[PDB]
């Protein structure tokens, strides 16, 4: 279904994890930790940001069905990434993903012997978990990211390299820091990102000859009221994220 | 994990297995009945032979392709089902009563020129769609062409299908069953495209009258030889730049063969237009081989008797 993986704020409040006593703010942190583990492993495995992003959506969706109480982020993240790398055509070997997941999670520990029963078991745990993910998502693994739509818009707005690059940054961070991917369509999330990037860079996109605002050419549902509400939410979580805004900060 | 929530993946037990229908060349295909509605479906088990890297990347590809392709002349994936040690996965498709290989191998079955036109029309329209969506079928054969009880043709078995693009492409040469394999592949091409599926369309078209696969080789050399005895011989004059990886580098080919496509089939076909289209499909140079678009435009589909609905048979 079209609305299967889109949820109301009330649906997000009454999450599987909430049913097992996880506070809303705790659940958001569990999601942010998983996205960071996916980014850390992804970087080490040398997979694309697209692959990492796909694995983050899997994780987000997975936890609208399953509870953090039953499935820890540190167990689901490696399986989600192993799956996403296969889906996105950058397959990484099972032994490889396991070795990287281990160093991220236990820097001081030493990987068990690849002949041990303890290692054979963690190999099996990943396989089992990948299968649980496939089934939770109901094999709907093709993800539309808003980065696709940002590229389209930042061109059909004639933005500086800078503006476009700031927007992609907003898009990536919206996956790490928010549940926008469970609430708003990628073209809408793309509008939110371009809007915030403009506000941050003091860039103003002029009104079209027709009298239409830029976003009306991207998504018909989109309103300035919503854009301002969503940019404010995203900016606040970004201000809470140390060194993240430094990345886009114009010091001149 | 024994007792885990799974709203979007139903257990295959919802369908009742009626009969195995895939034992020849393929793995595990069953005809089955929805236990509540009676809806007939086909269940294809995802095979876990030497699967050391979790869920098969091959199956992920097929599923991705099946989910993308939504067209009247392409098989329809209804859903994916699980089965609550180790436990299987099934691809569920709407059931199709017949298959082209079966109807053709049946002496009692008889097609009019009008219906043959219709069959080819649906087939080529399916191919146009899939190719337009950047997918190569790569396994064109009568047995992979299905027909519903309502006379609707569906392209089936996308297990070998793959997405294609627009420096050179290195696609797998281990593609297409031998009898239906185009010259390009037999000459070692890895940067191929939609024309491979059209060569297969040609072989099937000719099979609509001959009732038997026109070129039944035993090895790649035998196949290449058989092709030469029908389509003339592989010449840089006939096929510009053919002289590149073989032709001379072993692959001992003929040199005197002359095109007999229209002469050898002249008996069975009789209709001029049908013979002309087959001749344009079984073209050696993939670049000179007609595409689905132009094939659909061919006078064969636009002259009397015009294409008609399938009632032959039942
Ligand atoms: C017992 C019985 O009734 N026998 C009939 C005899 C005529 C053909 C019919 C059939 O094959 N029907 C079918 C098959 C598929 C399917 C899925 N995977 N593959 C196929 C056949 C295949 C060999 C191409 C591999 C689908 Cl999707 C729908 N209907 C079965």
């Amino acid at each position: 279904n079209n609305k299967r993986w889109y949820f109301t704020r009330e649906q997000l409040e009454n999450s599987p994890s909430r049913a097992f006593g996880v506070d809303p703010d705790k659940e958001l942190s569990y999601r942010q930790q998983a996205a960071n583990l996916l980014q850390d492993m992804g970087q080490r495995l040398n997979v694309s940001q697209l692959t990492i992003n796909t694995a983050i959506v899997y994780m987000h969706r997975f936890y609208m069905i399953q509870s953090f109480t039953r499935f820890p982020g540190n167990s689901v993240a490696p399986a989600a990434l192993f799956l996403a790398a296969k889906v996105e055509g950058q397959p990484k070997k099972l032994e490889h993903v396991i070795r990287v997941a281990h160093t991220c999670l236990h820097p001081q520990e030493s990987l068990p012997d690849t002949r041990s029963e303890a290692y054979l078991q963690q190999v099996q745990d990943l396989v089992i978990l990948e299968s649980i993910i496939l089934q939770t998502l109901g094999f709907e693994l093709t993800i539309d990211h808003p980065h696709t739509h940002v590229v389209k818009c930042t061109q059909l707005v004639r933005a500086s390299k800078d503006l476009a690059q700031t927007s992609y940054f907003m898009a990536t961070n919206s996956l790490h820091l928010t549940t926008f991917s469970l609430q708003y369509t990628p073209p809408v999330v793309a509008c939110v990102c371009i809007h915030l990037a403009c506000k941050w860079s003091n860039w103003e996109i002029p009104v079209s000859t027709d009298g239409k605002h830029w976003w009306e050419y991207v998504d018909a549902t989109v309103t300035l009221e919503l854009l301002d509400e969503l940019t404010h939410e995203l900016l606040q979580i970004l201000e809470k994220t140390p060194n993240r805004l430094k990345r886009i900060w114009n010091w001149r | 994990y024994d007792d885990n929530e799974c709203p979007f993946c139903d257990e295959v037990s919802k369908y009742e297995k009626l009969a195995k229908i895939g034992q020849g060349t393929f793995g595990e295909v069953f005809k089955a009945r929805h236990r509540k509605t009676g809806q007939r479906v086909a269940l294809k088990k995802v095979l876990m032979e030497n699967e050391k890297e979790g869920f098969p990347i091959t199956a992920l590809r097929e599923i991705k392709i099946l989910q993308l392709l939504k067209h009247e002349n392409v098989v329809n994936l209804i859903e994916i089902c699980r089965t609550k040690c180790k436990g299987s996965i099934y691809l569920v498709f709407d059931f199709c009563e017949h298959d082209l290989a079966g109807l053709l191998s049946n002496v009692l079955v008889k097609f009019t020129l009008s219906e043959i036109k219709r069959v080819m029309q649906m087939l080529l329209n399916g191919l146009f769609y899939i190719h337009r969506n950047k997918i190569l079928h790569r396994d064109m054969k009568a047995a992979n062409v299905l027909i519903t009880r309502d006379g609707v043709l569906k392209l089936a078995d996308f297990g070998l299908a793959r997405a294609f693009s627009l420096n050179p492409n290195r696609y797998t040469n281990r593609v297409v069953t031998l009898w239906y394999r185009p010259p390009e592949l037999l000459l070692g091409e890895r940067d191929y495209g939609p024309p491979i599926d059209l060569w297969g369309a040609g072989c099937i078209m000719a099979e609509m009258w001959t009732r038997s696969p026109i070129m039944q080789g035993n090895t790649e050399q035998h196949q290449l030889a058989l092709i030469s005895q029908l389509c003339g011989s592989i010449t840089p004059e006939v096929w510009p730049n053919v002289d590149n990886y073989e032709l001379y580098e072993k692959l001992e080919l003929v040199k005197g063969q002359k095109r007999k496509v229209k002469d050898r089939l002249a008996a069975y076909v009789r209709d001029p237009y049908a013979l002309d289209l087959i001749d344009k499909l079984l073209v050696l140079d993939p670049a000179q081989r007609i595409d689905s678009e132009d094939a659909l435009e061919h006078d064969f589909f636009w002259s009397d008797p015009m294409p008609s609905d399938l009632k032959g048979m039942l």
